[PDB]
């Protein structure tokens, strides 16, 4: 079986590696997330750009910026497309944190993503076929 | 949910 913390960390680890940064099953789910983000990058690029816009990051504003974006994303409900977008957003925040010399924020972002998944997303995933439902389509 | 993003129309 999977671990939500493992999934978040593999995804962030991958997105940092893409941009040339070294940091530090759940694997199949992480690979599924990469496939789904790639897919959405070819079709929902404006929506991804609009979420990542207004990312002005400082260590004392990082959490509030994360919370505002993710709370707007899920305020009127959860679907699989919003879960994909949540991963894309957290990844972008992690690479922007490294680009702007705020590399201590990467593990905080991984923690906020892990807590948010577990407290606000996990029951929806479980009620709607588990990670398997998602892996079945994009795996 | 109320569609506010293009991916909402697929779900």
């Amino acid at each position: 079986g999977y671990d939500n913390r493992e999934i978040v960390m593999k995804y962030i680890h991958y997105k940092l590696s893409q941009r040339g940064y070294e940091w530090d099953e759940s694997e199949v789910v992480h690979l599924t997330l990469r496939q789904a983000v790639d897919d959405f990058s070819r079709r929902y690029r404006r929506d991804f750009a609009e979420m990542s816009s207004q990312l002005h990051l400082t260590p004392f504003t990082a959490r509030g910026r994360f919370a505002t974006v993710v709370e707007e994303l899920f305020r009127d409900g959860v679907n699989w497309g919003r879960i994909v977008a949540f991963f894309e957003f957290g990844g972008v925040m992690c690479v922007e944190s490294v680009n702007r010399e705020m590399s201590p924020l990467v593990d905080n972002i991984a923690l906020w993503m892990t807590e948010y998944l577990n407290r606000h997303l996990h029951t929806w995933i479980q009620d709607n076929g588990g990670w398997d439902a998602f892996v079945e389509l994009y795996g | 949910c109320p569609a506010r993003y293009g991916w909402d129309y697929e779900c």
